[PDB]
């Protein structure tokens, strides 16, 4: 729905074991991964949230309407086998639908959650960095791996680097 | 530096509004499949009606000389249960028996009934204790000799509680028509019960049936729910099995009826006949016919329900 | 130049599909919980039944004089109603009632019925006029003299209507089995009635009953929807009860059981015993057994629906 | 889901009482606050159409099924109990599941109209100012009050201060 | 360059969360409303039983005669379809209705029951073949002479298959009293039934009843479902129509009523009395009374669904 | 509700018979329009995928309970149209419910689909085009038709006319 996963990036990190999003970096240092945790704890908690909304127990006690033992009469069982069929349907379509829509909902979630990672590191990078399209920030400045860092801990200043990179 | 989200190398598919098969990371089951084989009753008041039918805790033939008065949250009928000694039958029987399972248990009270003129103790081989006996809360009315003649006679119960009282009565139908008038004298015989809410009516039929435990003979039951302050009326002449004590409901229960057995060690409030739904899953497909607080049965044998991202590995 | 968004000190938590407690700025209840305690029956023409009984329109006791011909689109049953004036009950009595509730009043015509030899017009003190009366609608069969005989009659009534014809006849149940040869002779009697979709069959049964009103008699009532161009057959000869005059459903109305005052003022299309529920919300927690035009009763007591962004506060 | 409220934007205006979006601006000719009102108003109208959609009255009329002055007969009233029981869930659980997902879909919705604000003005303003990341269009010429209400109206022309900010 | 999307002249208007009459690119129907006029029955076994009806297939009348054994996995009962030759009416009727629509069919197999000093072959002109015949699976049980008695007997039927057998069994009702002791003789008779899970009881009522095909009696037709290895036992003295044949259900099969002719053109799997229910969508607005495998009825006429974007016209 | 159609965009294209999206392009060369074939494609995959989840036949066999030629009891009648009833009110509720769930989802899904094809337009041209704001990216490079055809065909190379679209 939002376009990030699955998605203009090609697809995820195996090796991502830390978290559900993150960054992985080559610079002049050399090459690392780490996991965001802000957005990954986010999304978990939205999913939970679902998860607990419908894991819930049902306070409702019905008794016994038929016997199965001796049959109760063979009208008023076919009342009952009516009705009880009837409520069958109605469940069974009211799980399917509502199974379907949440799992929609909840990757179209992880989705937004992706995007909002992704545009919070390009709010970051003013003009320091441009975008290639595939989830990477092109740096024109040497970013040392404190710079990458700060990159991931939203403490990277914009003007600090800017005219360096600026020009190319 | 480049963003982006992890991947599995097996993931689950799931089925969404518009598709059906998506690969995510983890998903999770929303269907209940589980099944305990066997009734989980930890902290309940239990009782295994086992062969003791549920409407005979009422009239109290031999094998429910133990359940007269049993109190419980859960009620259990078996398949080897029978209401009955003598051969018979109950009018309106699952109705009484959907009183019965919710009831909390049963507090039995002598009607105080006196008779003059008459017999009052009628046994058979086939209700058989030290020897040939009859229901314990039943009074089978006979004749004085072997033939003689039987006195119309009129009693009158007043429920003298605030809860209503369960009557119970019944209707000898011999195997004959000279068995009715050995027991019973000649002539048409007639049963009337009447009180502010019920009017009927009754007459037997004898007649050879069935020989079932060896007898051709049958019995009619029939009950009513008296209320406080009012009186239950029998006007009888004949063929007659008088109530000796009548049934108060002690509170609430549930009822069940299976063939596993019974374990302290679970609780559960999800039953059916093959045991016991333990789950917190809004779904189940086990039993249709589950009984309880159960979750709501599907035709769905599973529905996965997404708990990840889309799985796009390399 | 910055952009933002408003909020408010105190918003309204509800739930979503992922939390439970979502500050919103504004939200609006889809649960309805109040109840205007009367009966909301402005331009409808409604009829109180008070102390009638709903069946007794049709037989007409004393306390349905002024109910024997009514018209409504609504029919509102009391507590104190009352069917009988002569202690007895209806046969089918809930599915005739339900008859009744939508039938927008009743339109009663003479029957013609004619007898010889024959007594028509007996009377008890608990039909109470200008003295010993009896149902204005129905005629009680006895005997000539103080006992006599009961001469088997054959009586029929073709419905020269085209709507359905609501046929009434009662069957008396002495207190004992000499009252019943004092008023219809000695012998056992019997009433059949015959017509193209029905078909018995009934027999009395004398005895004494409870002291309701001070008698020791029942009667019963009894009922058959007869189609256009199609006849009823009484073949009788004794303990009965003739239709004086039959009924003709009017056509549509709404029957509800209440104990709340009738209010002209309000308008209201969903009624319960407690009042009327006036609401545009789609649920209701006021009462489950709502009747007419309601929203669908839920269990919740309130589901809050956010109708503004959410809350966020400095 | 869309990121704008709740959300990079710290926090709501308390004090914009006269819509649900607005611009707050500080110049060289002091503060101001006006709210927007198409956004304002299309929220509003979308909302409001949801609750006009589901405000409607049951034209389905539903007569009496028992007797609550002489119960009906006990084998067809444990029926009829259990039939009103099981729609008593069912509607319970449509009801539930309603509000819950009409509730996402209204908060949702309405970050979504606020990222579309942004995202309107992040197109009138082309190299004439830099995004901040908390909502703000940070200027790089003196945009007089004329110039806000120009912003304010969809009138700010791009070229006319281009050059002159394109150099900071 | 310039992005953008496609857009049509004349769009569709749906119904949204927010809105009512968006316009879109396209959209289809999910409310079903055409119908078939006949009964789509391609590749199925189907029986149109015409002038004969469901539970005359049981007794067998003259006009079903070509269904005493009937197969089937479709059944379509008609408005001209009659149970009976001789006047009467069945007791739980609709049940046996509905057993006998998803049975699959009946299978026909002699129960040998054999008299002595008695009338066995009573005839009508109402139920005419060659001339006065009666029920092709009943007997008539009558007396030797134009009065004389009729001997009290006892006949039992063990149902010695795997499968219930249906056993119906008949009570006459003559137009009177002097009828009665004309082909059963003085006194009042009686008919009883037993076995492990049925107990009656049943008596006749002679009278005059509406002359249905010129005739004043009327037949009462009574069943039960006799379980293998259980006995049926009839014990009686006068108004007895004996079972001759006994009914065994052959397996499952559909059971409708309509006025259409039947199609064998076209295959369908729903069913109403105005025909056939051919369509792929979830919903119908054209019968909510459909049976088989059908969609769900709504009261919608239509509910139109989006398939593109929304229509954005210059 | 993510903007773009109906939307920023100010209305369709009658004569864009080709596809659901597509590029209208003017230039040195004339003027042009194509159809963009995996956005088109993947909004009628999906939608078309829901249509097939919503077409499903009942496999569940319900049988007669009335009678149509000789009615039933009265009680036992009024109990089964009363449960009739219910059940139709539940089944049209969920229709309306469902089809007005799908309907919106539909529509905000091909403007996501618009949405995401505009931003992936604006990944290929990084800085030799300005956005305007109403779906067009304007160039400042003479792109010659075999480079709008690189543009529509995903091949157009930021790096080879980037400085000499820069200084305009
Ligand atoms: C209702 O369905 C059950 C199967 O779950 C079946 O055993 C029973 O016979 C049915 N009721 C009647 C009256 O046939
Ligand atoms: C996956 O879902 C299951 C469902 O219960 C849960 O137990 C497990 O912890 C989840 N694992 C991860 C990695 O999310
Ligand atoms: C029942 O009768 C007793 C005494 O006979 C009286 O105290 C009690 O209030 C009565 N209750 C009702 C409900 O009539
Ligand atoms: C808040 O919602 C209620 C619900 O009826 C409405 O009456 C009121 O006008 C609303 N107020 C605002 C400020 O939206
Ligand atoms: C009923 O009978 C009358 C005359 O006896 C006739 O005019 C009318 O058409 C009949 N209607 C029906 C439905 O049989
Ligand atoms: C059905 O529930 C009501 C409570 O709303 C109760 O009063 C009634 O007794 C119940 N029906 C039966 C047959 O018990
Ligand atoms: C429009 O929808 C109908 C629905 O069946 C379909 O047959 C038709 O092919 C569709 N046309 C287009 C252009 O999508
Ligand atoms: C029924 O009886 C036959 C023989 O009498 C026996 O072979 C069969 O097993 C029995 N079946 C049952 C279910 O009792
Ligand atoms: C149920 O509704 C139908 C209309 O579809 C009506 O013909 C029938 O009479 C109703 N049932 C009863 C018992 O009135």
């Amino acid at each position: 729905l939002f376009g990030a996963i699955a998605g203009f990036i090609e697809n995820g990190w195996e090796g991502l074991i830390d978290g559900w999003y993150g960054f992985r970096h080559q610079n002049a240092q050399g090459e690392g991964t780490a996991a965001d945790y802000k957005s990954t704890q986010s999304a978990i908690d939205q999913i939970t949230g679902k998860l607990n909304r419908l894991i819930e127990k049902t306070n409702q006690q019905f008794e016994l309407i038929d016997n199965e033992f001796n049959e109760v009469e063979k009208q008023i069982g076919n009342v009952i086998n009516w009705t009880r069929d009837s409520i069958t349907e109605v469940w069974s379509y009211n799980a399917e639908l509502l199974v379907a829509m949440e799992n929609q909902h909840t990757i179209d979630l992880a989705d937004s959650e992706m995007d909002k990672l992704y545009e919070r590191v390009k709010r970051q990078l003013r003009e320091n960095a441009e975008e290639d399209g595939t989830g990477c920030f092109e740096i024109f400045h040497k970013c040392d791996d404190d710079c990458m860092a700060s990159i991931r801990n939203n403490t990277y200043d914009h003007s600090k680097y800017r005219e360096e990179a600026m020009q190319n | 530096i480049c963003l982006g989200h992890h991947a599995v190398s097996n993931g689950t598919k799931v089925n969404t509004l518009t598709e059906r098969g998506v690969e995510v990371v983890n998903a999770t089951e929303t269907v209940e499949r589980t099944n305990i084989p066997r009734i989980c009753s930890k902290g309940k008041r239990t009782v295994d009606l086992g062969q003791c039918g549920l409407l005979g805790t009422i009239t109290g033939p031999p094998q429910c000389d133990q359940f007269l008065e049993f109190s419980a949250d859960l009620i259990i009928e078996r398949r080897e249960g029978s209401d009955v000694c003598y051969p018979g039958k109950f009018v309106n029987e699952e109705a009484l028996r959907q009183i019965l399972r919710e009831s909390g248990g049963i507090d039995k009270e002598a009607m105080g009934f006196t008779y003059s003129g008459i017999r009052t103790n009628g046994a058979t081989s086939a209700c058989r204790r030290s020897g040939s006996s009859f229901y314990a809360e039943m009074k089978w009315l006979l004749s004085n000799t072997d033939n003689a003649a039987f006195p119309q006679m009129t009693k009158s119960y007043k429920n003298t509680r605030k809860s209503p009282a369960l009557i119970v009565w019944g209707i000898h139908h011999s195997g004959s028509t000279a068995e009715q008038t050995k027991l019973y004298g000649s002539g048409n015989k007639l049963v009337t019960v009447g009180s502010s809410n019920y009017q009927q009516s009754f007459v037997p039929s004898p007649g050879a049936r069935t020989q079932v435990n060896g007898l051709s003979g049958r019995i009619d039951f029939h009950w009513l729910m008296l209320n406080p302050n009012d009186t239950v009326t029998f006007s009888f002449n004949g063929a007659f099995i008088a109530p000796d004590r009548a049934s108060f409901l002690r509170g609430k229960s549930m009822g069940i009826q299976s063939g596993v057995q019974v374990d302290a060690n679970c609780e559960g409030d999800c039953y059916h006949s093959g045991g016991t739904i333990i789950s917190n899953l809004p779904f189940q497909n086990i039993d249709s016919r589950a009984v309880g607080k159960c979750p709501r049965y599907v035709k769905q044998r599973s529905l996965l329900l997404a708990t990840g991202m889309k799985n796009v590995p390399e």
